[PDB]
């Protein structure tokens, strides 16, 4: 399960961090269409270091 | 705070006393820029190279081995006569013994990755002249003392030997001033 | 006229609309995201194509995105 | 083979540009006094003008038809001075600034100061890695059988295709 | 010595022209010393 | 844990004392990136080859075929020598030998490397498998070596071994050939 302080893999291609390991930040309740926020440590062109992700566009790594 | 060797200097943070031949002495602060313990192993392998080669400058003075290759009482002068095949093959087996000493572990990434590993110690006492612990602790501090007078000495005898062409012994027997 | 396009990704920041010039855009109520409100882009007549919208865009991807189309006298940003 | 070329000391081109290269040389040494500083300076250019000339000459370099040193590359070992021995020597020291560099690269990003540590450099820490240098060769390709050298391709980002 | 010096002294432009200098100056003493080297001698 | 024959070197992590030939000789790793019953194939291959190639080198000097084409005593200048239809088809067996190996480990990788099923005289077939196994790859990696010699020494003197050995030809005075 995908929770906050789990190690994903993005797997979104459009994605500036497409197959980079991102640290997820929180997860929102339901309904939301993206809701799996994730933090990286490489900031994207626009400068920005976090998305919001569906669950088929990640996949975990590590546990937490 | 200072060092012991120049009082007017703090004392360089790696040195702490315990290691032989440590009298504080680093007042440039190499030891902050350099790893403590390579810089301890290079200096005992200085100081052992040295130690020979003084003996080496001597000997090769008087006693030779049979040819006229082999002749040649100036030491510098002496590493271009004899053959150079020869010189390769001390080169190489140099690089075997390097290679095996350290186990394969010859950078300061790695030649302390082992805990036990210590500077100078390959564990090399045939005789079993340093098997009491207050002896060998003595030793270890002469060993240095020496390696280092060795060092400075080797220095001279070459910086001699440039300016005369002479031997060591032959230069203080004809002592001829600049 | 130029094509304004606002994807799903919208997080509805609002950063779109108050970038925009020549008031292209609006925020409308939506169920999608925690902001509960999407961009929108009734109207495009006006849009000069200056693409300062997708610059303030903070998604990655953008969700907000302008393809440039026919040229009129407004799109050309002409006062003569 | 080789024909159209010819070794150096058996030039009679290069031979006359040492000759002419001298002429010249001494046309403007006559134009100072014997002892000046100027004097004093053309000679050495004089003497190290003949060193070069006589140094090739020695060497068994080939000359071609305009009289100048022409080198062989094509691997073969009478002419190993002349690019071989050069691009061993450039490969070892190339490679050495190459994999220490590396080498520090991946050390800082194993801390809190990955990116202060490449404008402010941890001088200590470069130097370690600086002097482990000299066996780069055998480090390298350990370290590719090992399957350290190189990321997967999955793990490095791409674009879409 | 200051350690805010030092680490004035380990800033990237500092570092780079100090070493370039370094070796900008043992290139020149080995042509000041052997010049001319076309080729390696052998 | 530690390899035989580097005591201070690690274990190869995918070599077994099971493996003919074994002593956990691998410190640059290859076992560990590439195949490792590919690479017995390609020892073994080499090994036959060379074993083959190291006694063809020195059989000429003593027996030779009856004709003066075939009378060349350097092996290098033989190839010279000897009819080009003659090396033609030396070249079509091993090719066709090659088509077979091709077969072996494209079609059948279920084989042990360097089987073909050819043992006429039944030398390693019960309680002797392991034994010659292990003689092949010595003998192999030892005429490995020898044709390392062989054809560089033949390269700079122009000779055969014993004509070599006989003359005292042991320095090179040819080099470089070009
Ligand atoms: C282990 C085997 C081994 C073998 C077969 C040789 C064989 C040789 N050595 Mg070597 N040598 C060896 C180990 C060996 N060495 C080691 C371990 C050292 C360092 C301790 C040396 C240091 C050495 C020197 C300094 C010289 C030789 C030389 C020679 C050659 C002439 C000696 C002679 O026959 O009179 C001969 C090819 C001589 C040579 O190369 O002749 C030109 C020569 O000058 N050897
Ligand atoms: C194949 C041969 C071989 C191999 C594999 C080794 C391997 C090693 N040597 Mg050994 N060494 C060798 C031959 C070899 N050596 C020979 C023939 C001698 C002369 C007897 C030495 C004398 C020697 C000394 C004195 C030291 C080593 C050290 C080492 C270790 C570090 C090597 C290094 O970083 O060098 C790469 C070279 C450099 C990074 C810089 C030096 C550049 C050249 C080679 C010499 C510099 C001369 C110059 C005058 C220095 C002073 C300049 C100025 C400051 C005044 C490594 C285990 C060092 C060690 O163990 O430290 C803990 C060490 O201090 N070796
Ligand atoms: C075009 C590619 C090419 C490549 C990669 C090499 C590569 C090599 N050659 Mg060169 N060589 C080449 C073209 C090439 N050669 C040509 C066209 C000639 C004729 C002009 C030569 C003549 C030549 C000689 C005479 C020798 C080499 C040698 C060598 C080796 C050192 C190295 C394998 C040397 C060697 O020892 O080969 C094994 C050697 O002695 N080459
Ligand atoms: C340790 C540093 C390092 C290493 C190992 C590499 C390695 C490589 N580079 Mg990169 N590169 C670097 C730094 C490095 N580069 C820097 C600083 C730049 C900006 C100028 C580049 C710009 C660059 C380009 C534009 C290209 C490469 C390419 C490559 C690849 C082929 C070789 C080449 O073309 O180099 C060429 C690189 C240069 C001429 C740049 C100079 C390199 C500087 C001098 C190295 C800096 C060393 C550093 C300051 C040392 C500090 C260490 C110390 C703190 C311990 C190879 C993977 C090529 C490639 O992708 O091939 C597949 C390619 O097209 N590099
Ligand atoms: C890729 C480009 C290139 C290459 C291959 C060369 C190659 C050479 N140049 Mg040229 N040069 C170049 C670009 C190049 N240069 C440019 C762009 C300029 C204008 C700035 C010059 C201006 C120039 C002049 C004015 C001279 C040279 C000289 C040389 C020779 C120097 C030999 C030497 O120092 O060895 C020694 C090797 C080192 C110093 C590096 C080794 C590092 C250490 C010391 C060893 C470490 C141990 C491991 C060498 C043939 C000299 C020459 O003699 O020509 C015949 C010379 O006088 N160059
Ligand atoms: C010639 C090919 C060859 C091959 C494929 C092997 C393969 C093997 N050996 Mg053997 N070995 C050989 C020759 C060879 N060996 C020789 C001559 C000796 C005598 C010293 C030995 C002595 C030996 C021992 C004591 C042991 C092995 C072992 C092994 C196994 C693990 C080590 C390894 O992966 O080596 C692969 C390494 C190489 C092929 C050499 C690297 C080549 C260089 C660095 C690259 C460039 C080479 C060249 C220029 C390329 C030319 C290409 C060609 C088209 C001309 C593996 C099956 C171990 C084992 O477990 O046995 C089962 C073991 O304990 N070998
Ligand atoms: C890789 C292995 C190999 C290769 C490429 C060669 C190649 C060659 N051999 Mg050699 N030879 C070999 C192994 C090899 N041989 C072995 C193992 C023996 C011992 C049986 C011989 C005994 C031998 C003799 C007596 C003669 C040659 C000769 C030759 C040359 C010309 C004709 C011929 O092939 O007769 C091959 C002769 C055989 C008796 C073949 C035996 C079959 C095995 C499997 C090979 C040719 C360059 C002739 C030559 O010109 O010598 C200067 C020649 O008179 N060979
Ligand atoms: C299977 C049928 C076969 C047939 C009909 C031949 C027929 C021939 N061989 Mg060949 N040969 C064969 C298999 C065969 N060979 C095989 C399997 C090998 C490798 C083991 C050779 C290796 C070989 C060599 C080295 C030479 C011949 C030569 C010859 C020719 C002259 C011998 C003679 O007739 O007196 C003759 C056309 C000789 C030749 O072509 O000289 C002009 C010659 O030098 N053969
Ligand atoms: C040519 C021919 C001759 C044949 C010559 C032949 C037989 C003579 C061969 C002599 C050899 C065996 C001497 C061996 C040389 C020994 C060397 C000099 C040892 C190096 C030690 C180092 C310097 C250790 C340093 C270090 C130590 C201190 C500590 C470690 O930690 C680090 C290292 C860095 C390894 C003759 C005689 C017949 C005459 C004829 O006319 C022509
Ligand atoms: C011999 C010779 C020649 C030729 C040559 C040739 C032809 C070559 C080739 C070559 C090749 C064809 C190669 C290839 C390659 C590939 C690859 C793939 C690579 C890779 C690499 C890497 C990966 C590396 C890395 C590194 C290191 C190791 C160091 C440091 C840095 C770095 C990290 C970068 C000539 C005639 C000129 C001259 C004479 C001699
Ligand atoms: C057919 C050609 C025949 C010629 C081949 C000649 C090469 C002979 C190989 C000797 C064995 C080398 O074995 C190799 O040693 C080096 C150390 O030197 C080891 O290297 C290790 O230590 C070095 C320094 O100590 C570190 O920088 C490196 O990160 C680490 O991997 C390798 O892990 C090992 O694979």
């Amino acid at each position: 399960m995908v929770q906050k302080g789990s190690k994903v893999k993005i797997l979104r291609k459009e994605s500036y961090w497409y197959q980079e390991i991102g640290n997820v930040v929180t997860v929102e309740k339901s309904g939301i269409k993206y809701p799996i926020i994730v933090r990286f440590d490489k900031v994207n062109y626009a400068g920005v270091n976090t998305n919001n992700f569906a669950s088929e566009e990640v996949i975990e790594i590590e546990a937490p | 705070t200072k060092s012991l060797s120049v009082p007017f200097l703090e004392r360089p943070k790696n040195l702490d006393g315990t290691a032989p031949g440590d009298v504080g002495f680093d007042p440039l602060y190499i030891s902050d820029l350099l790893d403590i313990q390579w810089l301890r192993e290079s200096e005992i392998k200085h100081g052992r190279i040295c130690m020979l080669a003084a003996v080496g400058f001597i000997v090769q003075e008087f006693v030779h081995l049979p040819g006229e290759v082999f002749s040649n009482k100036v030491a510098i002068d002496a590493l271009f006569q004899v053959p150079s095949g020869g010189l390769w093959q001390i080169f190489l087996f140099i690089g075997l013994l390097e290679f095996v000493m350290n186990k394969g572990k010859m950078t300061p990434l790695d030649m302390f990755s082992d805990p036990n590993r210590k500077p100078g110690d390959f564990g090399f006492d045939p005789l079993g002249l340093g098997k009491d612990p207050q002896a060998r602790k003595r030793y270890e501090v002469a060993e240095i003392k020496n390696g280092r007078l060795a060092m400075l000495a080797v220095g001279g005898f070459i910086h001699h030997m440039l300016l005369t062409h002479q031997g060591v012994v032959e230069q203080l027997t004809h002592f001829r001033s600049l | 006229a130029h094509n304004v396009k606002i994807y799903d990704t919208c997080i509805g920041c609002t950063q779109c609309v108050r970038a925009c010039p020549c008031d292209v855009l609006e925020m409308v109520p939506w169920d999608g995201c925690k902001a509960l409100q999407i961009a929108s882009a009734p109207r495009t007549e006006d849009c000069v194509g200056c693409k300062r919208c997708e610059t303030a865009c903070p998604t990655d991807f953008l969700s907000i995105r302008v393809y440039l189309g026919a040229e009129t006298s407004r799109s050309m940003g002409l006062a003569y | 083979e080789f024909n159209n070329l010819i070794p150096c000391k058996e030039s009679k081109i290069f031979n006359k540009r040492l000759e002419s290269t001298i002429k010249k040389l001494e046309n403007k040494l006559s134009k100072y006094e014997v002892g000046s500083s100027s004097y004093l300076a053309i000679k050495n250019t004089i003497n190290k003008t003949n060193n070069r000339f006589h140094k090739y000459m020695e060497s068994g370099v080939l000359c071609g038809k305009d009289g100048l040193p022409h080198l062989i590359a094509d691997g073969r070992w009478s002419h190993a001075g002349e690019f071989v021995i050069p691009s061993l020597l450039f490969i070892y020291i190339s490679g050495w600034i190459g994999w220490v560099g590396r080498g520090y690269l991946s050390a800082i990003k194993n801390t809190n100061k990955a990116i202060e540590n490449e404008i402010i450099i941890d001088v200590p820490l470069a130097l370690k890695f600086m002097s482990s240098g000299f066996i780069w060769p055998l480090s390298a390709l350990r370290e590719y059988t090992k399957g350290d050298l190189l990321m997967k391709d999955s793990e490095v980002t791409i674009s879409p295709r | 010595m200051n350690k805010d010096l030092l680490k004035y002294l380990s800033t990237a432009p500092v570092l780079g022209v100090i070493w370039i200098a370094i070796t900008a100056a043992i290139i020149v003493e080995f042509n000041r010393l052997y010049p001319d080297a076309l080729f390696f001698p052998l | 844990r530690m390899s035989k024959a580097i005591p201070f070197f690690p274990k190869p992590a995918r070599l077994d004392e099971s493996m003919p030939g074994y002593a956990g000789f691998d410190p640059l790793g290859f076992s560990d990136k590439f195949d490792v019953k590919f690479l017995q194939e390609a020892e073994i291959k080499h090994c036959r080859i060379c074993m083959l190639a190291a006694l063809g080198w020195v059989v000429p000097e003593f027996w030779h075929l009856p004709s003066e084409v075939f009378s060349n005593t350097s092996p290098l200048a033989a190839l010279g020598q000897v009819p080009k239809l003659g090396l033609i088809q030396i070249l079509l067996l091993v090719l066709a030998l090659e088509a077979i190996s091709l077969d072996k480990i494209t079609f059948h990788p279920e084989k042990e490397p360097g089987d073909f099923g050819f043992d006429p005289l039944g030398l390693g077939k019960g309680n002797a498998k392991k034994w010659m196994q292990t003689a092949e790859l010595k003998n192999g990696r030892l005429a490995m070596i020898a044709m390392g010699a062989f054809f560089h020494q033949n390269l700079l003197t122009n000779q055969g071994i014993f004509e070599q050995l006989r003359t005292h030809n042991f320095f090179p005075t040819t080099f470089p050939l070009h």
